C-alpha cells in the first residue's frame, strides 16, 4: 500500500517518447485515452494562491476584500443605504457584520445584495481632483527618512470615491492584497 | 524456402530492394542516449519498492522466511505475465500490460538494508522537525550509468 | 596573397637522410604550385584575407590547395636536422596513460603511415572535439576524456576538419622518399621515426592544444554563469 | 469529416471552463529547474 515518505518522483522516470508516472496534483484523460497538441492532462490548483474573502484580484495585482451578503427579497434588513457601520453591525436578524465600512444596498428583483466596503473615510479638499468614478491605487511610497513622525505605509491601500450626494462626495480608502504572477511557482516533481 | 527478400538478393548478387528516401541528414541528428534495459531496470525496481513495502504490512509474513529467499508461485511464467485488462478505467481506458518479476530476479537484502537506513533517516529527520529527502536510488543510478554508456557509444559511433 | 615560408633548417645541408636534390624539388614545388593556385582561386573572393585554416574549414576547389600546404608547411615545422629519438615532459606522462609505452607509439604511428595505401598523411593528435549534434554535451565529465589518437587521412585531408589538433605529420605521399631513396616506405618511415622527429615544437603544441582546450572550457562556464545571470 | 478538432475543445472546456490569458505559462523543465534554482 502507502508509505510515509511518497516520493513519486523517485519512482517514476522518463524516456524518449514515453512518461511513465505511478497514480497514487491530479490528471485526467480522455475517454479514448489520446491526447492532441496543446492538451491540458494534470491540473495544479495551488491552495496557497486560494482567498477566502469574497474580493478577488484584479506582474502584480491587487485584491480588495469586500463584505457581500446575499440575502433574499423578503428579507428584513436593519441597515440604512449608503450608511456607515462599525464592527459587529447587526445587519440581519441574525447577521451581523464581520468589518466596518461604507454599507451599500443593492435591491434586485429577487435579491438583496448588501455590499459593506471596508476602509478609512476622507473628506477629500477643494484641491484634491481626483477622479470620481475611476478608482486609484496608491503604493508604498517612500518616504523621506529625515522627517521622524512620518508613517510609513507599507501596504498598498485602494482610493475610491464614493458619491452619495450630487454636492457632497467622500474618498474611502480600501485595503488591498499582493498578487504577483512571476512570483511564486511550486509543483511537484514528476519525473527523477 | 525463401522468406527473406534481402537474403535472397544478396544471394543472387542482385542490388537491395528499394526504399523511399529520406531527407533527414544521418551526420546531423540528436544523438540517442536511451538505453534498452532501462524498462527492465525500472520494472523490476518498482517490484523490488512494492514487494519490500508489502512484507512491511505483514511482519508476520515477512517473518520466518529470508528475505534472499522468497517464492511467490512455484509456476509462475513471463509468458502468462503479458495480458491486456481494460475494465478498469478511471478517465481513460486502455489494455493494462501486466509484468511478472521473477523471485530470484529480486535481490531483497539490498533494498531491505536501504529501507532500513532511508526510514531510520525519516523518523531522525522527523524528530528534527523536518521532512526527510533523498535525490536517487541505487537502482536508478545504475539505469543512468546504462544511458551514459549507451550514450558514449553513440557518441563514438 | 600567402607566400612560401622557407624551413627551419637550411635545405640544402639539413639532414644527410634526404637528399638536398630531393628537398628542393619536393618543397619547392610543392609549396609553391599550392600558394599560387590557392592565390589565383581565392583571388577576389571573401575568403582572401583569411587565415589558412578558416580557409581550411570553410572550403571545395579552395580545400586541395590550402590543406596540402598547411599540411606541408607544419610538416617542414615539425622536424629540426637533429635531437630526434624520445620525447619528453608532458608528452612522455600522455603517450604512457593512454598509448602504454613510447615504443607502443611509435609502431602504431608506423602501422598506421605504412597502411595509407596511396596518398596521404599520418596524423599524431589530441582529441578535444565539441559536436554540434543533439546531446554533445558529456554529463559526469571528467580526465581521460581528451586523448591522444593517431589518425590516417586520405589525400588533402588533415585532423582540422573533425575539430581534432594537430601534433605530429608524417607525409606518406610518394614525393617524400621516391625521389629520395628506392621506394620501400617503411625505411622512410622508420628514418622519420628515428632521426628527425622533433618533440620540443610537439611539447609547445600541445601547451597551445591545452591552452585551447582550456579557454574553450572557460566559455563553457561563462555561458553558464550568463545563463545564471 | 476528418481531423475534427471538437473533442479536444469539449474535454479542454471540460477541464478549464474559463480559458482565459494564461498568466505564467512555461515549460515543465523550466519550471523543475526554478523549483530547483
Ligand atoms: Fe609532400
Amino acid at each position: 500500500s502507502p508509505i510515509l515518505h511518497e516520493n513519486s518522483d523517485l519512482l517514476s522516470k522518463r524516456r524518449r517518447n514515453k512518461f511513465i508516472i505511478p497514480l497514487h496534483i491530479s490528471i485526467e484523460i480522455p475517454v479514448n485515452g489520446i491526447f492532441r497538441r496543446n492538451s491540458i492532462l494534470a491540473y495544479f490548483d495551488d491552495p496557497r494562491y486560494r482567498r477566502k474573502s469574497s474580493g478577488i484580484i484584479k506582474d502584480r495585482f491587487f485584491f480588495i476584500p469586500e463584505e457581500v451578503h446575499i440575502l433574499p427579497g423578503s428579507s428584513s434588513i436593519m441597515v440604512r443605504n449608503n450608511s456607515i457601520v462599525g464592527v459587529d453591525t447587526q445587519i440581519t436578524l441574525n447577521l451581523r457584520s464581520r468589518v466596518g465600512g461604507l454599507v451599500r444596498v443593492e435591491r434586485k428583483k429577487k435579491r438583496i445584495e448588501l455590499k459593506i466596503f471596508s476602509g478609512d473615510i476622507h473628506f477629500p479638499g477643494e484641491t484634491d481632483k481626483i477622479s470620481r468614478h475611476t478608482g486609484v491605487l496608491i503604493p508604498p511610497g517612500t518616504g523621506k527618512r529625515n522627517s521622524k513622525e512620518s508613517k510609513k505605509v507599507k501596504n498598498w491601500i485602494y482610493v475610491q470615491r464614493i458619491t452619495p450626494s450630487k454636492k457632497k462626495f467622500f474618498v474611502l480608502v480600501r485595503p488591498v492584497v499582493t498578487y504577483e504572477i512571476t512570483d511564486g511557482i511550486n509543483l511537484a516533481t514528476l519525473f527523477p | 524456402e525463401d522468406t527473406n527478400l534481402d537474403e535472397l538478393r544478396r544471394d543472387c548478387g542482385r542490388q537491395p530492394l528499394p526504399r523511399k528516401d529520406p531527407g533527414v541528414k544521418v551526420e546531423e541528428e540528436p544523438l540517442l542516449s536511451n538505453h534498452p534495459y532501462v524498462d527492465k531496470l525500472w520494472q523490476i525496481h518498482n517490484a523490488e519498492q512494492m514487494i519490500l513495502d508489502d512484507m512491511e504490512a505483514n511482519p508476520v509474513k515477512y517473518k520466518g522466511k529470508n528475505l534472499t529467499e522468497l517464492t511467490d508461485d512455484e509456476d509462475f511464467d513471463e509468458e502468462n505475465r503479458i495480458e491486456y485488462s481494460k475494465a478498469y478505467y478511471k478517465k481513460a481506458l486502455l489494455p493494462k500490460m501486466i509484468t511478472k518479476v521473477s523471485v530470484k530476479e529480486l535481490d531483497l537484502e539490498a533494498a531491505f538494508a536501504e529501507r532500513q537506513h532511508h526510514n531510520k533517516l525519516r523518523m531522525e529527520a522527523q524528530e528534527r522537525g523536518e521532512v526527510y529527502k533523498i535525490p536517487k536510488l541505487r537502482r536508478n543510478i545504475e539505469m543512468d550509468e546504462y544511458d551514459f554508456i549507451h550514450w558514449r557509444r553513440s557518441l563514438e559511433e | 596573397k600567402f607566400e612560401l615560408m622557407p624551413p627551419p633548417y637550411p635545405m640544402n645541408a639539413l639532414e644527410p637522410h634526404m637528399s638536398h636534390t630531393t628537398f628542393e624539388y619536393h618543397w619547392g614545388k610543392h609549396h609553391r604550385a599550392y600558394v599560387d593556385n590557392l592565390n589565383k582561386q581565392i583571388d577576389g573572393t571573401e575568403l582572401d584575407g583569411m587565415t589558412l585554416e578558416d580557409i581550411i574549414l570553410i572550403t571545395l576547389p579552395p580545400f586541395n590547395n590550402a590543406a596540402q600546404a598547411w599540411n606541408h608547411q607544419f610538416f617542414w615545422e615539425s622536424m629540426k636536422p637533429s635531437g630526434g629519438g624520445k620525447p619528453s615532459g608532458e608528452l612522455l606522462q600522455l603517450i604512457n596513460r593512454d598509448f602504454g609505452s613510447f615504443e607502443a607509439f611509435v609502431k602504431e604511428f608506423k602501422a598506421a603511415a605504412a597502411t595509407q595505401f596511396g596518398s596521404g598523411w599520418a596524423w599524431l593528435a589530441y582529441k578535444a572535439n565539441r559536436l554540434n549534434v543533439g546531446n554533445t554535451s558529456n554529463p559526469h565529465p571528467t580526465d581521460e576524456d581528451k586523448k591522444l589518437v593517431v589518425v590516417k587521412t586520405p589525400n588533402a585531408v588533415n585532423p582540422l576538419v573533425w575539430d581534432y589538433s594537430p601534433l605530429l605529420t608524417i607525409d606518406v605521399w610518394e614525393h617524400a622518399y621516391y625521389l629520395d631513396f628506392r621506394n620501400r616506405r617503411p625505411d622512410y618511415i622508420s628514418i622519420f621515426m628515428e632521426k628527425l622527429v622533433s618533440w620540443e615544437a610537439v611539447s609547445s603544441r600541445l601547451e597551445v592544444a591545452k591552452a585551447k582546450a582550456a579557454e574553450r572550457e572557460e566559455e563553457e562556464e561563462r555561458k553558464k554563469r550568463e545563463k545564471e545571470e | 469529416e476528418k481531423s475534427k478538432q471538437e473533442r479536444m475543445t469539449d474535454v479542454h472546456n471540460k477541464s478549464i471552463v474559463g480559458k482565459g490569458t494564461v498568466w505564467y505559462e512555461m515549460a515543465y523543465e523550466d519550471a523543475v529547474k526554478e523549483r530547483m534554482q
